[PDB]
């Protein structure tokens, strides 16, 4: 997955946890 | 950019790190027994093609100060203060030899003796004293135990400590604050330093630390006035860029 | 060929976009304790190389991978600390405050020239267009 | 991934005893170090507090 | 103990140290933000033509 | 062929 | 070469030691 | 779809 190219399926969510569980 | 800012930004970087030194210093102006590190800038010129125009600045420190410090004097038989130009030897963290100036000496329950929980090591290895007994130390380093209860007349030499002679040049601050032969000096003098028999110590009097007050004040007005003098030329130098990119339009 | 400026360009501003975000990040982060995993911030870096594949010596700027600093973390002292080892001492990050601040200043500057760059090739391509009427 | 945001948080309080002035009042009372004092809260539960 | 009374354990040179840090931190967020908005305008005007 | 662009790469470092 | 113009072969490494061997 | 913009959604929040 290069950046700044073009994929099919779609990125995935991203997440920004404060604690792992 | 013009790496002129990558000059100035290391020179006000490395004055940042001058002032955590001194800090240390200064922090550490009522540790027993303590040796004051050195801080030196030192220039690098950057080799290349083709006129020499760059010297970038780094903060080295050239060993300690090993100017004797202050003795203050408390009436205990078990502090000691050192000649100057003489180390006291204990047995360091990962089970070497090590040096040091504090002369804080502590007796356990078991009888062994300790500087800063690190053992006191002489002639014949690490220390043990008869448990529970009174603890006098000579000029020369020999110890005299009493046991409590048994006259005075029982007064009997235990063991000698380990004095040895060293200079700045010779000793490196480890990471833990002991004092350790450097190489060149290590290959010359031996693994461990044969103990000097003219050293002479003092019983009751602990020696303070010798951080400078008006050395460290005056560096630190320095440090401050040589990292503004760095953001002044940064900022220039930024400016400068800032309408240089408008030779590109059009 | 005034396109290929075009990509060489996009990829200069992108590298340094990602440059000036990893500076704010480590600029932020300089006070950080601890994170999710409870390990000690340490300084991101990226990585710039160029990218000229196609038989070429130059072809522009791309972000290989961003890297944590190996310099030393900071120790201070703190026997209360739940993330103290057992000397009593906490890791700190490695930040260089003038260093982020001098990076955030040049990655601006130099995106700023890309920019400049980029708007001169548009409008040589927009007057090419027009050759003889 | 180049975006490490920062949050602020309250990892609990400090517990290190403060301050012992002597006002000779037989009900004040100071406790030992790590030491509590229990009172019923206001929503009928069980609070400690020096 | 009865007799005494045990104040507060805030510490100042805590206090002090904490705020000078975060006025100095303050000023830095806010350089980088000014630094971001003077970039934008001309990746905007980038746009035209 | 390239490393970190800034800081990291301008200060004097001890050899490897 | 004078700086600034063109040449046939690489500039040499830059090295700055801080203590020279 | 989408929510509100600018500093309310680019900002740690605990999780829900």
């Amino acid at each position: 997955g290069v950046p700044g190219a073009l994929s099919n399926q779609p990125a995935p969510p991203n997440e920004a946890p404060i604690a792992t569980p | 950019m013009d790496h002129a800012i990558y000059t100035a930004m290391g020179a006000a970087s490395q004055t940042l790190n001058q002032q955590a030194v001194t800090a240390s210093n200064l922090a550490n102006a009522s540790t027993p027994g303590f040796r004051a590190q050195l801080n030196a800038l030192r220039a690098v010129p950057v080799d290349g093609l083709s006129l020499a125009t760059r010297t970038l600045v780094t903060a080295s420190t050239p060993g300690a100060d090993m100017t004797p410090g202050q003795l203050d004097y408390t009436s205990r038989p078990l502090d000691v203060a050192l000649q100057q130009d003489g180390w006291l030897v204990v047995q360091a963290a990962d089970g070497a030899e090590g040096y040091t100036r504090n002369g804080n000496i502590q007796v356990g329950p078991t009888g062994q003796l300790t500087i800063q929980g690190h053992p006191v090591i002489g002639e014949g290895g690490p220390i043990t004293v008869p448990e529970g007994s009174e603890i006098t130390i000579a000029a020369d380093g020999t110890i005299s135990a009493l046991n409590p209860g048994d006259p005075p007349n029982t007064v009997a030499p235990v063991g000698r400590l380990k004095l040895v002679k060293a200079e700045g040049n010779e000793v490196q601050r480890s990471d833990d604050g002991l004092f350790r032969l450097t190489a060149e000096a290590q290959a010359e003098r031996g693994a461990v330093l044969a103990a000097d028999p003219s050293i002479r110590i003092m019983s009751g009097v602990l020696e303070g630390s010798n951080v400078k007050p008006v050395e460290a004040m005056t560096d630190m007005i320095a440090n401050a006035r040589r990292f503004e003098m760095q953001m002044k030329v940064i900022t220039s130098v930024d400016e400068n860029e800032g309408r240089a990119n408008q030779l590109l339009s059009m | 060929a005034l396109l290929n400026i075009f990509d060489i360009a996009g990829s200069a501003l992108a590298a340094q976009s990602k440059r000036l975000n990893v500076a704010a990040s480590n600029l932020a982060n300089a006070d950080s304790v601890t994170g999710p995993d409870g390990q000690p911030y340490r300084a991101k870096q990226v990585v710039f190389q160029v990218d000229a594949a196609p038989g070429q010596a130059t072809g522009g700027v791309k972000v290989a991978s961003v890297i944590e600093s190996q310099a030393p973390e900071k120790l201070v002292y703190e026997p209360g600390n739940p993330l103290a080892d057992a000397n009593g001492y906490v890791k700190m990050p490695n930040v260089d405050v003038v260093g982020e601040m001098v990076n955030t200043m040049s990655a601006s500057r130099s995106y700023q020239a890309n920019i400049e760059v980029l708007n001169t090739v548009k409008s040589m391509m927009l007057k090419t267009l027009t050759l003889g009427q």
